[PDB]
């Protein structure tokens, strides 16, 4: 005989789509991007309860964590056609919940509509 | 804590404070606000050997600006030199921040940058970037636009500053979020800022994303 | 508060101040940011330089005393010569004094480093003003001081170091030639008693931190003493030998001579040429026993980044191939010398083995120099035989893509050498590593990938022979190994890979047109391929093929009944059915540079249609349906089909250029009604929707259509042949479709494609419609130029595009200017100058080379009345507006045409050129020549913006500018003084003989 | 050089 010498392990990828965020600055009237990366919805093993979670290319640092809310509503961006905007009430990708208005724009119209329905799939998994 | 100055110098307009922004909050500012002597930003990587956290003074590179200038640099434990591959002058300018730098910093990690290598019609040739091999600077192409190699600046820092060669960015913990709870009483008032939100063309429709 | 400091009617607080350094240097957030705009407005009041003394007398902060330096630094480079005598003798004296004692205390010259480093620069910028006329001392006393302290001693290596730097490698944008000169020749002056210290020190031990300095300024030196200081002197032996065995000295030491191998040397001495052999010698014999062997895993030492190491290993490459790159035939004959010579070489092949780009391409520029020796010098090669094989197995494996550009160019480069200089060791590497792919001991997708470049990057190199049996094995092989994978992932990776080889080698295809007919047809059926990125693949192999293969594609080969771009043709709507529309138009694209190759103009056009046929049977439905409802344009779908028919037109244009007019003829009239139809609609929107209508999808999607048009327009008359058919065909109907609809568009709407196109419009035939550019001008010029004159950002594509169609007019039809109205003429000038502001290089130099041709526009005309009047209201606000983007220090990108303009502008009064006076006669004397006017004028304009210049100082300036107008290099150098001179107070007259 | 046209195809 010789001897020799994150938290999301607990969730289940449900949807994954390439994205870049953005978050409305009431302030300057102005959209500003939050992060480019990969937009996954994440199914709580134990709570059934599904999220969003996106992290930004290379750093992977978090752009967006929160509760897919039956109550959201994506609308239209009025300049693309591959955007949706809705609001959040509790986001806590840079630490304390707090509401954002967002807009997240996809590589083609076709990703968009996929998000869409995805979306709404995901709502009706929580209102369970 | 495991906490590092990090002082970033070079011309005006070359991308500096667009940089920093980018990495404290993701997002691209497309205006140029000249920046005022000195702007003191907190930066923090999550690394597999624990968070650094860079304190990135982020100095003004224009003249009449320049505030304190070399003074900024005193204790200074890693740099940055920016210059614009668009504009000749700011390479040309590059020997000028370092020499700088170098007399109030006299041995630390320096990164130099080439920005705006998005754009078309490049002035500063790949070929014409030697300045770093004699002053052992680390060299990479970058754009805060594209984010071509946004990253690799503070990785190249962090692995020298901790002395680890392996050392890598990970995926920081990602708590459960709270469950929503709607307020009626601000119902109008979300309502208000979501129409003024759709209403408000997103930038840069042409890009891939 | 902390803004008490601030307060000059108040003795300074010292222990407030020292509070505010504090909270800026170790506080944070907004204490910090306070602290930081309260010290910014200390150190920038002017006369905080008189509370400096205080401060390093009383301070026991070391920030603060370095900030008090900062402020004494701008008073000595700004003001030096304004104050009284007393205060330059006085400021010398506690300068000097506070680096005496801080030198006597080991505890503060141990702790204090940054703080005596600054105070020894700001004595430098002393000696910069006072030495040696009003300090003749200050060499042989430093000198002596040095002998009675170690420390004083190590510090006055310091101050000769950054005095060689500020009067060497950074004076010349920083003093005016004639200050240079003087800095110069007082420094070589007594170098002899400098370099005597300097060598004592090195050549007497013994500490450490004191040799390192002494290192440091040496290296200094280098850049500029002459060689017999280190050839006639011992200390190349010390250098390489003493000093390479102490790590601490090591770094220094090497940088030393790698300087020392770039000094200016006399080449036929004997004694010389065993000197520089010697130190290299040395130097390799202490690296092999001191540091690392020549078989050491310099690769794993520089990942495991250990101490310095990196840093070592960059300098050491540094050094051999400079060294090597001036010296190597000194090795090369004497045979007790190939061993050295070797080693260093096999050092360079261990370094190039190093993960790290840019150390990478330092080792790469030294292989292309000595390949491409080798390559050209007879009898040099067999000495590098083993080095090169080595090296050809570096490279194969350290291939970059293709298409980083620049690095696989570079590898390249050096390969195709390699290659050249021993075929037979080339293939059978590649051969070998494509082996160990197969056998799976070096398999990977990355390592397929590089193997497959580095074997495309030698295609006509070998023997058509050879390279015929190595494309057959390589092919062979890759597809053998397609074969055993399995996944489609992995499938995939090989297939593409054996697509890439075969476009490399176009000399094969066009030998075997059974193979590149079959390549072609594998080709097609990738372009069903759903598999990411296998269309994209297929696609760019096409049109590369193409491009390099044309011939083969437009004859009629044996044995087969027609041209296979007929073949290509008849199935184009199978093969293209499942791409996207980007590359379609790609394949369109590769068709059309066949049919191009086609002679016979008849059979060309008749290619030509048949290509055309998919896209014009969709326009030709389309015409009659967008005619019949103008609603169907508000289909997205619609709107998205039109813009592609275009963007195919575009596409074959672009290969097809002149022969592309017959189908541009099909299309021409109903396109431009068209872009019409759909700006009526652009219009329609915005109207009802507001300026936001430009940001839908809709108004985008009907505004690519018109910028395709414009495109198509602009490609197709950038190529033409047939200048006639342009102008009587194709312009009247494009200014009428075009230039209206830009004009009375809100300028939101505005497309700057316009511009584009009018401008290669005008470049081409220009100078055979003097009226439509007049139309351009009137439909484009004020309605732009309001646009863009509020600020220098909006509207940055007008703005660029604005200056370049204003540049052709000036040169192709300057007779459209002639015509313009005063009012207008003026607001051209006021645009030019506007120009000159901008810090855009896109724009700036278009509005200096504008007011160049401008003025030799006018100099044409001779001595008529519009030049006459041109000159009496603009010639001197060109002259100013010049003058002021010479000076204003935001505008250094331009200075070399600034300084064109301007000497062009002296030059005309100073050649009699201008034959009215410049000035009202009521001005001056009758008679006053324009010389002594321009003169006058220039002196009151510099003494008004200038207020702090001597009216010597601008005499002197201008009498040397004006008599330098002939010779630019000379002009640009007094320029450059006067910059110099603008920034300080009392500067020397005299400086601008320099020249002279 | 025929022999490699069969393999060609078949990817
Ligand atoms: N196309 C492009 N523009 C960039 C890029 N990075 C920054 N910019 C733009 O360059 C301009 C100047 O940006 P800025 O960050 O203020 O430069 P700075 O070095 O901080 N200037 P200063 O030293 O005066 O404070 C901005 O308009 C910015 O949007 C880039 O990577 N690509
Ligand atoms: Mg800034």
């Amino acid at each position: 005989h010789f001897e020799p010498v994150t938290m999301e392990e607990d969730e289940e990828v449900l949807y994954k789509v390439r994205a870049k965020l953005f978050r409305f600055d009431a302030d300057a009237k102005e959209w500003k991007e939050r992060g480019t990366g990969d937009c996954k919805f994440l199914k709580n093993k134990k709570t059934n309860k599904v999220r969003i979670l996106m992290r930004r290319d290379k750093t992977l640092k978090i752009c967006a964590n929160h509760i897919i809310a039956p109550e959201y509503t994506l609308k239209p961006n009025v300049g693309s056609d591959r955007s949706w905007v809705y609001a959040c009430t509790a986001d806590i990708a840079e630490g304390e919940a707090e509401a954002f208005t967002f807009a997240i724009r996809f590589g083609s119209k076709e990703n968009a509509d996929k998000f869409k329905e995805e979306f709404e799939k995901a709502q009706e998994i929580n209102k369970k | 804590q495991v906490q590092f100055k990090l002082v970033l110098v070079g011309d005006g307009g070359t991308g500096k404070t667009t940089f920093v922004k980018r990495h404290l909050t993701g997002e691209f500012e497309k205006k140029y606000v000249a920046t005022l002597g000195v702007e003191v930003h907190p930066l923090v990587f999550h690394t597999n050997r624990g968070p650094i956290k860079f304190n990135v003074w982020d100095t003004a590179g224009q003249e009449k600006f320049g505030g304190l200038r070399d003074g900024y640099y005193i204790q200074a434990q890693c740099a940055i030199i920016m210059f614009d591959v668009t504009s000749r002058v700011t390479y040309k300018n590059v020997p000028n921040w370092h020499r700088d730098l170098v007399r109030v910093c006299e041995n630390i990690p320096i990164v130099l940058c080439g920005n705006k290598v998005d754009i078309k019609d490049r002035k500063v040739k790949a070929k014409s970037i030697v300045f770093h091999r004699k002053k052992n600077l680390q060299y990479y192409d970058i754009s805060a636009k594209s984010n071509y190699n946004f990253e690799k600046p503070f990785l190249w820092l962090a692995r020298k500053l901790i002395g680890d060669p392996n050392l890598e960015f990970v995926a920081m913990p990602a708590l459960a979020p709270p469950e929503v709870v709607m307020d009626p009483a601000l119902a109008a008032q979300y309502e208000h800022d979501l129409e003024v939100a759709q209403t408000t063309a997103l930038p840069d429709e042409d890009d891939d994303l | 508060s902390m803004e008490g400091i601030l307060d000059f009617s108040n003795d300074l607080d010292i222990a407030l101040l020292d509070q505010v350094v504090s909270t800026f240097y170790q506080g944070s957030g907004v204490q910090q940011k306070q602290a930081q705009e309260i010290l910014t407005k200390f150190q920038d009041n002017p006369d905080a330089w008189q509370k400096a003394d205080q401060i390093l007398q009383f301070s026991t902060n070391p920030q603060s005393k370095f900030i008090a330096l900062s402020i004494l630094d701008k008073l000595i480079t700004r003001k030096w010569k304004l104050l009284p005598n007393d205060h330059r003798i006085g400021i010398r004296n506690f300068v000097v004094g506070m680096i005496i004692s801080m030198c006597q205390d080991d505890e503060v010259f141990k702790t204090q480093k940054n703080l005596i480093n600054k105070s020894d620069l700001t004595l430098v910028q002393i000696l910069k003003q006072e030495w040696p006329q009003n300090w003749p001392e200050f060499i042989p006393e430093l000198i002596g001081s040095s002998s009675s302290s170690v420390n004083v001693c190590e510090n006055n290596m310091i101050v000769l170091k950054l005095l060689s730097e500020e009067v060497f490698d950074f004076s010349a944008e920083q003093m005016t030639q004639a200050k240079a000169l003087h800095l110069k020749n007082s420094m070589s002056k007594e170098f002899e008693q400098i370099f005597k210290l300097c060598f004592q020190v090195l050549e007497q031990g013994s500490s450490s931190s004191l040799i390192v300095a002494t290192l440091e300024s040496l290296l200094r030196y280098l850049h500029w003493i002459p060689y017999r200081y280190i050839y006639e002197t011992n200390i190349l032996e010390l250098l390489s030998t003493k000093f390479m065995t102490s790590p601490d000295t090591r770094a220094i030491t090497l940088k030393c001579l790698t300087e020392v191998s770039n000094l200016k040397i006399p080449q036929d001495n004997d004694l010389i040429k065993r000197q520089t052999v010697l130190f290299f010698q040395n130097t390799l014999q202490q690296i092999a026993t001191s540091v690392m062997p020549v078989t050491a895993d310099l690769k794993a030492t520089y990942a495991n980044a250990n101490g310095n190491d990196q840093s070592f290993l960059q300098d050491l490459a540094m050094f051999l191939t400079t060294y090597l790159a001036r010296n190597r035939a000194l090795l090369e004959s004497d045979e007790s010398l190939r061993e050295l010579l070797l080693n260093a070489h096999q050092y360079l092949i261990q370094l190039s083995k190093i993960e790290e780009r840019e150390l990478f391409k330092t080792t790469l520029d030294y292989w292309h120099n000595l390949v491409a020796d080798l390559f050209y010098e007879p009898l040099k090669k067999h000495i590098y035989e083993e080095i090169c094989s080595q090296l050809r197995l570096v490279i194969i494996e350290n291939m970059v893509r293709p298409e980083t550009i620049q690095l696989y160019k570079s590898e390249r480069e050096v390969l195709v050498y390699l290659t050249h200089l021993n075929v037979i060791d080339t293939e059978e590497i590649m051969i070998s590593k494509l082996a160990r792919q197969i056998d799976g001991s070096e398999w990977s997708w990355h390592n397929i990938n590089t193997l497959s470049w580095a074997i495309g990057s030698i295609s006509g190199t070998m023997s058509e022979d050879t390279e015929k049996r190595f494309v057959v094995t390589v092919i062979k092989d890759l597809l053998g190994l397609c074969e055993q994978k399995r996944g489609k992932d992995n499938k995939a990776v090989v297939a593409s890979d054996i697509m890439y080889v075969v476009g490399q080698y176009p000399r094969f295809l066009k030998a075997h047109w059974n193979f590149l007919r079959t390549v072609i047809l594998k080709l097609f059926e990738f372009m069903h391929e759903t598999h990411e990125g296998v269309q994209d693949m297929a696609c760019d192999t096409f049109i590369k093929i193409v491009q390099k293969c044309k011939y083969h594609f437009v004859i009629q080969q044996p044995r087969e009944s027609e041209p296979f771009i007929q073949t290509i043709i008849r199935d184009i709507q199978k093969t293209t059915a499942d791409l996207q529309p980007q590359q379609v138009h790609t394949f369109y694209k590769a068709c059309g540079i066949i049919i191009s190759e086609e002679r016979s103009v008849a059979e060309r056009n008749r290619l030509l249609s048949d290509l055309m046929q998919l896209p014009n049977m969709a326009w030709d439905t389309i015409v009659e349906q967008s005619t019949a409802n103008p609603t169907l344009l508000l289909d997205s779908e619609t709107v998205k089909i039109i813009a592609n028919i275009i963007k195919t037109n575009v596409a074959v244009c672009t290969s097809m250029g002149a022969d592309f007019y017959p189908q541009l003829g099909h299309i021409y009239y109903n396109m431009l009604q068209l872009y019409r139809a759909v700006s009526s609609m652009i219009s329609a929107q915005v109207a009802a929707e507001g300026l936001i209508a430009t940001k839908t999808p809709k108004v985008r999607g009907l505004r690519t259509i018109k910028k395709e048009i414009l495109k198509l327009v602009e490609t197709y008359i950038s190529k033409a042949r047939n200048l006639d058919d342009v102008v009587k065909v194709l312009v009247e109907p494009l200014l009428n479709a075009v230039l209206e609809d830009y004009m009375n568009n809100v300028p939101d709407a505005r497309d700057a494609e316009v511009l584009n196109c009018m401008t290669t419009v005008v470049e081409k035939v220009g100078h055979m419609i003097p009226q439509g550019v007049i139309l351009i001008l009137q439909s484009v010029f004020e309605c732009t130029l309001d646009m863009i004159n509020k600020d220098f950002t909006e509207y940055p594509e007008h703005r660029v595009e604005f200056y370049k169609l204003l540049k052709v007019i000036n040169e192709k039809s300057f007779a459209a200017f002639l015509e313009l109205p005063p009012a207008a003429f003026k607001l051209f000038v006021d645009a030019i100058c506007w120009a000159f502001k901008h810090n855009n290089r896109d724009v700036e130099v278009n509005g200096l080379q504008i007011a160049l041709d401008l003025v030799k526009n006018i100099e044409r005309m001779g001595n008529v009345p519009f030049a006459n009047e041109f000159h009496k209201n603009y010639f001197f606000i060109f002259v100013s507006e010049t003058f002021f983007v010479l000076t204003d220090s935001d505008h250094k990108s331009g200075f070399s045409k600034q300084a064109l303009l301007l000497m062009k502008l002296i030059s005309l009064v100073y050649d009699n050129k201008i034959s009215v006076p410049l000035y009202q006669e009521a001005e001056v004397p009758q008679g006053t020549s324009n010389q002594v006017y321009l003169s006058q004028y220039l002196a009151n304009m510099l003494s008004n913006a200038f207020p702090h210049l001597t009216s010597e100082q601008i005499a002197s300036f201008l009498s040397a500018l004006t008599k330098q107008c002939k010779d630019l290099v000379v002009f640009k150098g007094t320029l450059r003084d006067f910059l110099v001179q603008i920034k300080e107070v009392g500067g020397d007259p005299t400086d601008y003989l320099f020249a002279e | 050089v025929e022999a490699l046209l069969a393999r060609l195809r078949a990817l």
